């Protein structure tokens, strides 16, 4: 069911993909992770990665409360995409980032009327090769219930602070 | 089928409920789209810019809305004695929605029975999650959260950021956010991106981490003495609190006027529902203790370019689902959640 | 010696030319300082703040002016032909300093000379390393460079940053800075920090390293690749000027008839002829559905912020002519920073003015 890594071992990820597509989430902002991110993405753009941000519309606590972290760092808006017009790059892309986001990928949105997120619309984030999420344990988003993307064969969890992890993997990416 | 968007005539009001976007996707739903002749130059929407979507140009408010089997406004119509008889311009058993403010506004409300149309009250959105691209008062106090920073930067005297230059340093601005909602948030956003040092309150409990999530402090060191400290060396304050139908907490008052710095500023965003400081005057810039009072009224129609197209896309998500015969016939499904949760009147009967 | 500072009389100058930190510094160097009272009201400084500080308060300005040997202001003085004689008040032989657009403002020039004021114009700082902490123009036109994007957010009806929302996207504003500059480089570091999408051009090749430093974009004969990005701008923001000649044209009336309706024109040399036509001194023009902004004096929009530095490039230019507790000052004439702002000495114009 769980399947877990490390820093060390979530940069091999990475350093071996030929796209990249960024998925930030509110956990990413509580760890004020976005200079590490930022600096996580052109490391491997010198590499010759593909790299690009899939933010969701409802993603943070506030309307643009993802880009206004990453506008600090510093990250070009060319690479920035909202869900419409990103969403179905997950096809190609064959890692999928995903720091502290959560709810904004769970498919019970998709596929359960009895869910409390039912007929949101999400980042398809289960169809780019491996799926990474950043996040300190198993606990629950703002939704309050669980994803069925962490028990999948193309999904790791890399248990964490987003700051620190993003940093850790930064430095294994040397 | 037809639907109409005029021209907001309330005193101040420069939003417009159309976009040139949320056009093109109305006419693919079998819309016959139709607006008022620049009722969209407040938001720099030009005429030609409908019609380059597909729209079609009315010259007048009653040579529009007459034909319309659905309506868009921004904000509630206007009556017979509250200056233009709008409700009377509407067709009967047309459908509207709309920024009514129906629980307070109960009067337009049955103007609207009267004439047996059927109205939707925008605000009234259920907050569920696949609803919260309908939700108007979440994405119009987010530009009024970003509003407030502007105003105050421009009432303010100094520099918002810390700058060093050849011949010294000007110290950054420090800001003060009283109450976090998504106004606050957006405020903290713009105030701290701009530069200065962003503190914030709340009374609520979660509220710290989110503050923290953008770079301020969530003031916690007696406990109002933690927050008069920090508002005594304030420079900029942004209040948001703004309880649902009930008046708007105070939270500055007079006396803890008197001890901010001559040259602070306060944007107070509860004006219109009391004040969050009851020193403030709906409309005006006030002056006391070398402190200016600022009260705008309607502050997203100050970002009315930006505030416009994300009302009229509010208002599409509403409305998209209930549109199809294969495309041209409505039919608001009321099992819907959403319809029945923001229904507030239909066929001469109050709901 | 006396220092006298007086309140600056000219229509919506709210600045002043002193700060209570440069207060503390004088009166160290030996100096009792007077100041007008109320000078620094619209530079939000009390008159106690500089009691407090070391200095005296003069209830007029001529009683501040009547025993100064040494006198700071900001812009220059009016003359009787103006309708308030302040060259009259100045102590004869005494020694001036302030902003005193000596080029373009030549009757000044002869009414202090034929007192024998000895004026320095703070204006011609020579442009050297050690000589940019006395740069007024600089420490000035950086705070209009902020106030010119404030100006640009407050006038428009978009917001500057991207933003990803439940209703959709708000896109970025679009800024182009018109002329590099300290004023310039301060827009789009302004801009930057709002979150718009910057570009900028200027004349200056070495132009490009500080504005793709601040994440700006420096547009790359040339001059059909602004015409292209204009058409895309929000906010336009020029600040190019020319010393004693009209400010270029850089953004002509046929030009603002291809920009987006709700879309703003910060012209800061409004005051030397404009980089935009339309754009008239001390209004705000709505033209073709194009704002234009031609505000006057604003850097005394900044007056809190502008104030204390004006100040401290005078105390920069001042300092190394005091002598070592001797009570004494002397403008050593050999030093480039006295001999090329010298205009007017001893009763006589020694400056090329002819
Ligand atoms: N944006 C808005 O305007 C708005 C408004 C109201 C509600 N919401 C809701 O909030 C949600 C936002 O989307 P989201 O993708 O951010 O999902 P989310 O529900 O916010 O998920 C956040 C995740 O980040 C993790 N996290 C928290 N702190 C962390 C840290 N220090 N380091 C690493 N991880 C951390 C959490 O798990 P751990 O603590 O175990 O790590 C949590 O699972 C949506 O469901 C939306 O409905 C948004
Ligand atoms: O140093 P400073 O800031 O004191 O200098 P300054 O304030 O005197 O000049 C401001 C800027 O305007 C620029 N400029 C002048 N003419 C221009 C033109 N035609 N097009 C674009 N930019 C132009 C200059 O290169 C300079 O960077």
């Amino acid at each position: 069911s769980v399947k877990a890594g490390s820093a060390e071992d979530a940069a091999f990820i990475m350093k071996n993909a030929s796209k990249v597509i960024i998925v930030p989430g509110y956990g990413m902002a509580v760890a004020q992770a976005q200079h590490a991110l930022r600096e996580m993405a052109d490391v491997l753009k010198k590499e010759g990665v593909e790299v690009s941000y899939a933010i969701h519309p409802v993603a943070g606590r506030m309307p643009g409360h993802m880009n206004v972290l990453l506008a600090e760092a510093n990250v070009p808006y060319d690479e920035v995409f909202e869900l419409e017009e990103i969403n179905s790059s997950f096809q190609t892309a064959d890692v999928a980032f995903v720091i502290g986001a959560n709810d904004v990928t769970n498919p019970a949105a998709k596929t359960d009327p009895s869910s409390p997120i039912y007929g949101m619309p999400i980042l398809d984030v289960e169809k780019a090769g491996t799926v990474l999420f950043i996040k300190r344990s198993m606990a629950s988003g703002y939704a309050g219930v669980e994803n069925e993307l962490f028990f999948r064969n193309n999904t790791m969890m890399l248990f964490g602070d987003a700051k620190k992890m993003t940093e850790q993997i930064v430095q294994a990416m040397n | 089928m037809k639907i109409a968007i005029p021209k907001e005539r309330r005193p101040g009001e420069d939003r417009v409920a159309i976009s040139p976007e949320v056009v093109k996707k109305l006419v693919g739903l079998g819309f016959e789209v139709i607006v008022e002749q620049g009722a969209g130059v407040g938001a720099s929407i030009t005429d030609d810019a409908l019609t380059a979507a597909g729209a079609t140009i009315a010259s007048t408010a009653a040579q529009a809305l007459s034909q319309a089997d659905v309506v868009w406004k921004v904000q509630r119509p206007m009556t017979a004695e509250e200056g233009t008889d709008e409700v009377a311009l509407i067709k009967e058993g047309a459908v509207l929605m709309c920024h009514l403010g129906a629980l307070t506004n109960r009067p337009v409300v049955e103007a609207l029975t009267k004439r047996k149309i059927t109205a939707y009250a925008m605000e009234l959105m259920p907050a569920i999650s696949r609803a919260q691209s309908m939700d108007i008062l979440s994405s119009q106090s987010n530009l009024a959260g970003y509003r407030a920073v502007i105003d105050g930067a421009y009432e303010f005297a100094r520099a918002f950021p810390m700058m060093m230059t050849a011949a010294g340093t000007v110290p950054p601005a420090r800001v003060l956010v009283f109450g976090v909602g998504v106004a606050g948030l957006q405020a903290i956003a713009t105030a701290k991106r701009l530069g200065a040092v962003v503190m914030a309150t709340d009374v609520r409990a979660a509220t710290k981490e989110q503050v923290e999530s953008l770079g301020g402090k969530f003031i916690t060191v007696k406990q109002a003495e933690a927050v008069l400290k920090e508002l005594v060396k304030t420079d900029i304050a942004i209040t948001t609190a703004l309880i649902p139908g009930k008046p708007a907490p105070v939270l500055i008052t007079e006396e803890m006027v008197t001890k901010m710095k001559p040259g602070s500023v306060i944007i107070d965003l509860a004006v219109e529902a009391g004040g969050n400081c009851p020193l403030s005057e709906p409309g005006k810039i006030v002056v006391k203790h070398g402190v200016k009072i600022v009260g705008h009224t309607n502050v997203p129609s100050r970002v009315a370019a930006d505030a416009s197209p994300l009302f009229a896309k509010n208002l599409l998500n509403f409305l998209t689902p209930h549109v199809d015969k294969d495309t041209k016939t409505l039919v608001m499904k009321l099992e819907d959640e959403t319809v029945s949760g923001t229904c507030v009147t239909r066929d001469g009967a109050i709901v």
